[PDB]
């Protein structure tokens, strides 16, 4: 008993998960669109992708269209990449022409990394898309026995 | 004639010994204060609340 | 070794003969579920306490060391907690160490945690608005006479005159239970002021109780705490007395059977000398002694 | 260093585990163990010690809040301070009922004057570092403490010269003060905890049970046929303790000495003057 | 205070009002 | 750090407006 | 040589390339007081609008280039509020705005550095607390004050809000030009010439920076005298040292024939070791 | 321990001042000093890490304010602080010169193995040491390299589970990581002078000016024949630094290696220089 608290005072506990969950709706966007928002406190991109694009050749049926969820930012450094400027020459920042290849196929340039994927499902036929980080366990889970 | 066989046996001892002295109490003390609950609570509220709107 | 009890010194306890503080605990019993026998908080009652504390008691007071989601798991649901908190409003100003987190500018609606702060920017502030005295802070109120009886007794005990000789000025009241028994607050508890979302009828006496509970719930050592803790010292006496007949057995059973010796003596007169005894002996201390002692 | 003759037992890795190795402990009983229930409830004051100053910042405007921040958010921190306030406690009636005992059994000779000036030395180590964790409780009863050594350490001084101020600055309760005074009181903890084994390895030369000799010659080896009675004794004395706490500290209570630590320094600046009240230890 | 590890270290993540 | 010696040291006069 | 994280600005023209002169950086030289107090002055009219100093006090530039009541009064002429605080200790019991004291850290006319960028277009006045840290020290200052002449070059495509500047990252900054002739009115009746006000804020701005500034040039006297020190004490020390282990190894030594009959019965069955007990049943058995 | 024989020495203080007493060394010159020039400089870096340890608050959003506000408000605070950065680059250079003569003297050998490992140890704790005082700066650079080594602790226990949480509890400089990184620095370099104590200790077995040996058999006193040489040597080194600091160094310098210094890990959050830049003695 006595290793064990003191073991856990070291290792620290987590009381309980901050509520991160939100809902945004997309029903009224059109194909082939792209929106920014921010979801605590980071900049993300909601894009509704066609067929023909996707035949073009980590994924959402949002009906007939396809729609990916992805955090804007440039791994390398700090950006806001912008998109729809050259498609597959799409996704670039001022500092680097290393594009995000529309895609999450990561490997275009002098840039590192891809874009990281954001928990998220939606829900609705087409429309609502709920995004939440991932819940890990945190035992003991029990804070009153009565 | 195993001493680390013995030292499980040590350490099955010390289980028993915790398990004796923790079960029951909770047992109790759990049943003693089980109208004492959120739970109870929450549902109090929800009755309340319904007969309010159904007022 | 033995104390008046006509004095107005509990126990011998000096410094409290200017107020009433046995009511709650030595001249008579308040029940309180969280300080009985096996007994622990009622969630029911720390809702409706926080529940009365936010919508009277927090215009006033304040808890600046604890924040809102003290009540998660015991009284309150996350969402829940969450829009009811929302209701009131927060500034940067509020701040007791306003570090890099907090970059607003303006008012923000509060969060579950946030320190539950009153609507004043400073005790300063508190004191000018409440006529000059200063609503005292609840972080730490569990120190007072009879702490949950404490609180439970100011809230009532506003049904006396002051004796010849006292007089209460404009801006005091008489309470027995505060000190000099003089107090600044006027009567906040009425009947019927705060609805209850569960629909328990809304007394005077009720609303002191379930504050009382309430507060008493965030302090520490005394609240939210101490029933398991005394389930803790239950099991705890519990193994001590089971491992008692093992211990005894063990030191005590082992010393009287070591102790079962058998003794004999015999004469011994081969013609040897004792030089062994004349001419033997150590002494660890003898670096002490040599030189010093006995020459 | 002409004067030195050595030291008694040299302190070394090796030749301490051989003497606890082969260490012989005559039959005693329960009088005879405040010693060693010390020296746990010394290592156990050591231990919650470290835990609790793993979470201590010095700064006396964030102490009060910090310490109800790590209350809520960790399991076992308000757990640690309970253990090191009764660690303080029972420490204080282990080494007054020692005391006591070694002065009825007239250990006042030439054989016990080794074991005396040390045990004195350990006490006035002990009492100062107890000093320093009360004024670290940064309540107005540390305040208070604080004012009344300053006081006194003045009084040396006669009042002329700020002399103090290496450690007491201004003689009150300020960042400065409270991180030198958490420093020395952490350092001084383990110097206590070493000067309290040197004088308990100064125990072996003449150790009795009774003032009467016993005329026995065997004895129990310390490593099992010892320690587990220590323990036991240890355990019982717990026991005994916790039935006298319960039956005798209701709670809640009318009235009690520590309702003069509900004032924090800098948060409130008015004292209550009529209620100053020290830990039973200090109130002699 | 809000820089421990269960609360919010380092803020990164910074309570503001954005918009 | 205004709870200094050198400075304020524990804001027995304060700032107030 | 070597450095390879800037390849973009302009850096070496303050100290490389060139050799701008700072009397408190000569030989045996200070800080000017009537030049950091002109620099206070032109930033208490223009820069102290945008930039702050979070880590400094006003009670800076006290018994040098100002004194108590005027800085008092000069400071009295700004405002500080409770948000501003960046640890209030109950010290700061105010409610409201109030006039600043010189006892108080150099915030600027914002909350929070969220809103400076909210105020300023995204970009963040960056704090003057550190800033002795940039390419050039004191000289950044300057440059980035008097660098608003040069133009672009070809596909350089400056952004809208921005503005070019060769000292700044990336060439390009979000700073319009700030420093325009007769912008201060000096109170010695100094000419107000940007050179002249761009010189002035950068005495101020090193002023008030830790390791480079107020207590530089005592240090470097310091230095000088315990070099000066050394190089005194360096010839007793030689003698202590040298001359007395020349004087002891000026020994004689004689060697006889011995044949007395005598066996080396000590140099034969003699000798002790400290690590005897190291060797002994490890080694050479 | 069957297995162990002891002890070389005891560190009795009268074992000690006698042994130091007694002590004479032979005939030597400035190559063979570096080892008393880095115990000179491990006691200056513990007074000036005390007097520094006496001023920083283990708050992270505090240690830059409160490291300017001492430096106006107090007289030495900003020279203990000198004192400790070129005690650090002293350390590093002697140690590392002290090093390399001892391979260029090829003192790989068995009669004194015991002076060589005891000397390695010192130097992996002194590298700890460093770390740790190197992360408490709470800059950029700080938190790159308890990135580093939070990484490289993962890696060792292949990245599964948090083992690394009790040090470094979420990979960066929180107030918690920050408490506990303090605290080991203090008492890590207080370990670190008790070792240099133990191996300068084990150095008189195998003493040698130079690798040939001279059969001269007269030596001087270690008290004053002796350390006034050693502190006559260390004042030479001191003067030759500073001329070459003076020479290699000017001021105002463009483009240097303490850029990334700039930032703090909570006021600057949204730049990060991508070109990092260690000290001297990490870059390797
Ligand atoms: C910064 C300066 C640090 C101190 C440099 C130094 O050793 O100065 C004394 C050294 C002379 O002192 P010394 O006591 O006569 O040493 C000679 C040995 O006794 C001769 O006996 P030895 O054979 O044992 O030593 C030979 C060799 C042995 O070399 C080593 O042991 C190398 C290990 C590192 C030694 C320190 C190097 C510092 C610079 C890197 O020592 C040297 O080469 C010393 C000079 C190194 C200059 C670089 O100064 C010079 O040689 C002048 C500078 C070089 C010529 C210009
Ligand atoms: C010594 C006097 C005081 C006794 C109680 C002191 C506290 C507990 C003892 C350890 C010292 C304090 C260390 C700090 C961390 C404590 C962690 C802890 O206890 O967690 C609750 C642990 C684990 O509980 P858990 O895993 O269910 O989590 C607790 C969850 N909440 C937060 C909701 C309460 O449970 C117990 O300790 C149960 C009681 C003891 C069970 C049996 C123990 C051994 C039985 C034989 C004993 C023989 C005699 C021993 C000597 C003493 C005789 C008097
Ligand atoms: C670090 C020191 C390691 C060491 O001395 O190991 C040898 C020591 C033994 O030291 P020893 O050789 O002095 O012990 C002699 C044997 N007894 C213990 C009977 C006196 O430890 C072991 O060999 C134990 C190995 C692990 C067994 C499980 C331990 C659980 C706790
Ligand atoms: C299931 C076991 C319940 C306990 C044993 C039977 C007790 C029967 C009588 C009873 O209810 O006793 C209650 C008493 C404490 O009650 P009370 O004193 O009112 O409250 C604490 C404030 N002094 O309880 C006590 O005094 C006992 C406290 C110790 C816990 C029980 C130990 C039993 C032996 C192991
Ligand atoms: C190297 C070679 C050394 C050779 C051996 C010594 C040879 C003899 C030298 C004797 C004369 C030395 C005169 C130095 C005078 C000086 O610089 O004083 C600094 C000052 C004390 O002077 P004072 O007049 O009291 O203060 C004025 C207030 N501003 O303030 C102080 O002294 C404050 C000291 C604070 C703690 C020390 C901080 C560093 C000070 C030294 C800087 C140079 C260090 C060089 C490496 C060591
Ligand atoms: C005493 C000083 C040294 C302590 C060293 C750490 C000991 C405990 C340990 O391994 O902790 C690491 C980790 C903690 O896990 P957890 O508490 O969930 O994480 C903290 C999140 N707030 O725990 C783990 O990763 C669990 C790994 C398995 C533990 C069971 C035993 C097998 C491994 C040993
Ligand atoms: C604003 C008008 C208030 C409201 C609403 C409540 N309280 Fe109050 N309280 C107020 C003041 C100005 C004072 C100080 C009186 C003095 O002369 O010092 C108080 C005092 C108390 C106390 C006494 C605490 C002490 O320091 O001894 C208690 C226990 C108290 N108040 C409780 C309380 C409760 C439970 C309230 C909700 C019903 C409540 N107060 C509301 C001002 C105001
Ligand atoms: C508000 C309109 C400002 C006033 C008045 C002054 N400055 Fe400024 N400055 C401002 C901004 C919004 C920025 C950030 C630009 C960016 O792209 O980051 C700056 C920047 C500087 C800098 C560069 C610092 C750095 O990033 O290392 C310097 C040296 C600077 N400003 C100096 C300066 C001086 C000397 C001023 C008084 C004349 C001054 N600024 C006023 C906004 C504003
Ligand atoms: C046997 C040695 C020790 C004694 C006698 C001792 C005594 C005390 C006392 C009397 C207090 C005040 C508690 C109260 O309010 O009643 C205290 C608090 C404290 N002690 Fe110790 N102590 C010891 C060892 C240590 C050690 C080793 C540490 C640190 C490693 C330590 C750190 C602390 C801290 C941080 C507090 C304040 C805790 C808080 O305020 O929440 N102590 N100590
Ligand atoms: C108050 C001052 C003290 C004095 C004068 C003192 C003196 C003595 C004496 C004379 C003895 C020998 C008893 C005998 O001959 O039978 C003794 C034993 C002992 N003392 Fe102390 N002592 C003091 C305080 C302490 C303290 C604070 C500790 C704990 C750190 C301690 C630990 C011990 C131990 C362990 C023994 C051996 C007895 C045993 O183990 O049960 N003493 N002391
Ligand atoms: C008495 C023992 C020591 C104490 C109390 C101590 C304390 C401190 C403190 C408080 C700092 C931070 C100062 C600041 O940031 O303003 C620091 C920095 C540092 N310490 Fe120590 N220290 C000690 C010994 C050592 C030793 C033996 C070393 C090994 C060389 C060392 C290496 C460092 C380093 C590298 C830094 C960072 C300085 C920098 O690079 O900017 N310290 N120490
Ligand atoms: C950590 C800092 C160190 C200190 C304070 C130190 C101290 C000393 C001292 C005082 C000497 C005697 C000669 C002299 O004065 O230079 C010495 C010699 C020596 N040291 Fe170290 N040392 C250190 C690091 C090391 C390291 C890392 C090694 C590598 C194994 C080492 C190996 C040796 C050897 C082989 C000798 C020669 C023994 C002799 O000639 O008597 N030392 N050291
Ligand atoms: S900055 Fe975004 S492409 Fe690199």
């Amino acid at each position: 008993l006595y290793a064990m608290g003191v073991i856990g005072r070291l290792n620290g506990w987590k009381r309980y998960e901050r509520d991160t969950y939100s809902e945004v709706d997309i029903g009224a966007l059109p194909p082939g669109e792209v929106m920014q928002m921010v979801w605590n406190g980071t900049p993300i991109f909601i894009r509704r992708l066609t067929s023909n694009e996707v035949k073009e050749e980590i994924l959402s049926d949002a009906g007939n269209t396809k729609v990916i969820v992805v955090s804007a930012v440039c791994t390398h450094l700090g950006c806001i990449p912008i998109p729809y400027l050259g498609a597959y020459k799409g996704y670039v920042c001022i500092c680097h022409g290393s594009v995000y290849d529309k895609f999450a196929r990561v490997r275009q340039g002098p840039a590192l990394l891809n874009l990281p994927a954001i928990n998220n499902s939606i829900h609705d036929e087409g429309t609502l898309v709920c995004m939440e980080q991932l819940k890990f366990p945190h035992e003991p889970s029990q804070r009153f026995w009565a | 004639y195993y001493p680390f066989l013995w030292q499980f046996f040590i350490l099955g001892t010390s289980f028993v010994w915790f398990h004796v002295c923790y079960d029951p109490w909770l047992a109790i003390y759990q049943a003693n204060n089980a109208h004492r609950s959120l739970e109870t609570a929450l549902t109090k509220e929800k009755a309340h609340k319904k007969k309010l709107a159904e007022q | 070794f033995i104390y008046r009890d006509d004095i107005g010194a509990f126990w011998g306890i000096k410094g409290y003969e200017e107020l009433v503080t046995e009511v709650g605990t030595h001249k008579g019993h308040n029940y309180w579920p969280q300080f009985s026998f096996l007994g622990t908080y009622d969630s029911g009652s720390v809702r409706r306490g926080f529940q009365v504390f936010a919508r009277n008691c927090g215009n006033c007071h304040g808890m600046i060391y604890k924040k809102y989601d003290y009540l998660l798991d015991k009284a309150y649901r996350q969402l829940e907690l969450a829009q009811m908190v929302s209701d009131f409003t927060i500034h940067p100003a509020h701040q007791h160490f306003k570090q890099y987190y907090y970059q607003e500018w303006d008012e923000r609606d509060r969060v579950i945690c946030d320190h539950i702060y009153p609507p004043y920017f400073s005790q300063d502030q508190a004191k000018n608005a409440n006529g000059g005295v200063w609503p005292t802070d609840f972080s730490k109120i569990k120190l007072r006479p009879g702490g949950i009886n404490y609180i439970y007794n100011i809230s009532t005990g506003y049904h006396f005159t002051p004796p010849f000789g006292m007089d209460v000025p404009k801006g005091k009241y008489f309470n027995p239970y505060f000190d000099h028994m003089i107090i600044g607050m006027p009567r906040q508890l009425v009947d019927g002021l705060v609805d209850y979302d569960d629909g328990t009828p809304a007394s005077t006496p009720q609303m002191a109780y379930d504050v009382s509970n309430f507060i008493n719930f965030m302090q520490r050592r005394v609240g939210y705490k101490r029933p398991d803790k005394m389930v803790r010292y239950y099991m705890v006496f519990t193994g001590g007395l089971l491992i008692l007949p093992f211990k005894y057995f063990k030191t005590k059973a082992y010393y009287r059977n070591l102790l079962s010796l058998r003794w004999e003596m015999y004469a011994v007169r081969d013609g040897v000398y004792y030089n062994h005894f004349k001419y033997g002996g150590y002494n660890s201390r003898a670096y002490q002694f040599r030189g010093y002692f006995w020459a | 260093m002409e004067w030195n003759k050595g030291t008694y037992m040299s302190t070394s890795i090796k030749k301490i585990v051989q003497y606890f190795s082969v260490m012989t402990v005559s039959f005693h009983d329960i009088n005879s163990l405040f010693g060693f229930f010390t020296f746990l409830t010394i290592a156990s004051q050591l231990v919650s010690g470290t835990m609790l100053a793993f979470s201590l910042v010095p700064e006396p405007m964030l102490i009060p809040m910090v310490r109800e921040e790590e209350d809520v958010e960790d399991l076992y921190t308000d757990d640690f301070f309970w253990l090191h306030e009764r660690g303080v406690d029972m420490l204080f009636i282990f080494s007054y009922f020692h005391l006591f005992r070694k002065i009825y059994l007239n250990n006042f000779e030439y054989e016990q004057e080794a074991a005396w000036k040390s045990g004195v030395f350990t006490f006035l180590l002990f009492q100062v570092v107890v000093f320093l964790g009360l004024v670290l409780c940064c309540t107005h009863l540390s305040d208070i403490t604080l004012a009344i050594a300053a006081n006194l350490y003045d009084t040396f001084f006669a009042g002329k010269g700020k002399f103090y101020w290496w450690i007491f600055t201004s003689k009150e309760l300020n960042t400065d003060t409270i991180i030198r005074l958490a420093y020395l009181h952490y350092v001084l903890a383990f110097f206590l905890a070493y000067l309290g084994l040197i004088h308990g390895v100064d125990m072996h030369y003449d150790w009795k049970n009774e003032s009467s000799m016993d005329g026995l010659e065997t004895e129990m080896i310390w490593f099992d046929e010892a320690l587990s009675n220590e323990l036991g004794a240890m355990i019982e004395i717990i026991l005994i303790v916790m039935i006298v706490c319960f039956f005798m500290y209701p709670e809640p209570e009318a009235l009690s000495y520590e309702f003069f630590m509900w004032g924090d320094i800098g948060f409130i600046n008015d004292v209550r003057f009529l209620s100053v009240a020290p830990h039973w230890y200090f109130r002699p | 205070m809000e820089s421990r590890s269960y609360m919010f270290s380092l803020a990164k993540k910074r309570s503001t009002l954005a918009a | 750090a205004a709870a200094r010696a050198y400075k304020f040291a524990l804001a027995k006069a304060r700032a107030a407006a």
